[PDB]
C-alpha cells in the first residue's frame, strides 16, 4: 500500500524518484496515459524507467507474464523474484526500494493544512521580524503559499507546484520546497508595492 | 472576526 | 518518461 501513489503524473514521479528516491526505487501509481491501468516507476542508473500494468477487471500482469488477482500482489512478487521482469536486451530491473507516499517537505516551518488566518494568528501571538511558514493552499488545491511576517504585518505568497516544481509565481523553479525556501532566505524577494520579504527564522510546527 | 488575507505578487527582475 | 517493454517471449 505504501509505496502506491493516488494522484501523480509519470513526470511527478520520475521527479520524486530523482529527488527522493536512489538507485533500486521504484513506486506504483494509475496510468495516466491510459486510466485505469497502473504503471511501476522505477530508478535504475540514475535514470527513470515506466512499466505498463495491465487490469482486465479479473487480473493484473505486465501485460505477460504471471497474473495477480490485486496490484500489491503483482508489485509484491516483482519485489521478490528479482530477475523475473526483463528488457527484451537482457538488462533486468530490480524492485528494491519502495518509495513511500509522503508529505512535500519534511521540514518543520511545513504546517501542512493551515489557513491563511490561522498563519496569520500564529504569525502575530508567535512570529517575529522574519518568521515564515509554508502551508497549502485552499484556493488553489495542489499549490502552497508562504507566510512571513514583515514587521506590522503578515505576507501570504502563493508558491505554484506544476509538476513536482515550485516558483512563487515566476522566477526559477526548484526540484523542492526546501531549496526554494534557502534560495530566498539567501536571495530576500521584493512584493510588487515595494515590501521587502526577508527569511530570517522558519516557524516551526510544534 | 478577523479579515480576509491578501496574497501578494513578487516583482522579478 | 521512458516507458520499458517487459519480455516473456
Amino acid at each position: 500500500r505504501r509505496w502506491f501513489h493516488p494522484n501523480i503524473t509519470g513526470v511527478e514521479a520520475e521527479n520524486l524518484l530523482l529527488t527522493r528516491g536512489v538507485d533500486g526505487s521504484f513506486l506504483a501509481r494509475p496510468s495516466k496515459s491510459n486510466p485505469g491501468d497502473f504503471t511501476l516507476s522505477v530508478r535504475r542508473n540514475g535514470a527513470v524507467t515506466h512499466i505498463k500494468i495491465q487490469n482486465t477487471g479479473d487480473y493484473y500482469d505486465l501485460y505477460g507474464g504471471e497474473k495477480f488477482a490485486t496490484l500489491a500482489e503483482l508489485v509484491q512478487y516483482y519485489m521478490e523474484h528479482h530477475g523475473q521482469l526483463k528488457e527484451k536486451n537482457g538488462d533486468v530491473i530490480e524492485l528494491k526500494y519502495p518509495l513511500n507516499c509522503a508529505d512535500p517537505t519534511s521540514e518543520r516551518w511545513f504546517h501542512g493544512h493551515l489557513s491563511g488566518k490561522e498563519a496569520e494568528k500564529l504569525l502575530t501571538e508567535k512570529g517575529k521580524h522574519g518568521s515564515f511558514l509554508v502551508r497549502e493552499s485552499q484556493s488553489h488545491p495542489g499549490d502552497f503559499v508562504l507566510s512571513v511576517r514583515t514587521g506590522s504585518k503578515v505576507t501570504h505568497v502563493m508558491i505554484r507546484c506544476q509538476e513536482l516544481k515550485y516558483d512563487v509565481g515566476g522566477g526559477e523553479r526548484f526540484d523542492s520546497l526546501t531549496d526554494l525556501v534557502e534560495h530566498y532566505k539567501k536571495n530576500p524577494m521584493v512584493e510588487t508595492l515595494g515590501t521587502v520579504l526577508q527569511l530570517k527564522q522558519p516557524l516551526n510546527t510544534t | 472576526a478577523s479579515p480576509e488575507p491578501i496574497y501578494a505578487t513578487i516583482d522579478f527582475d
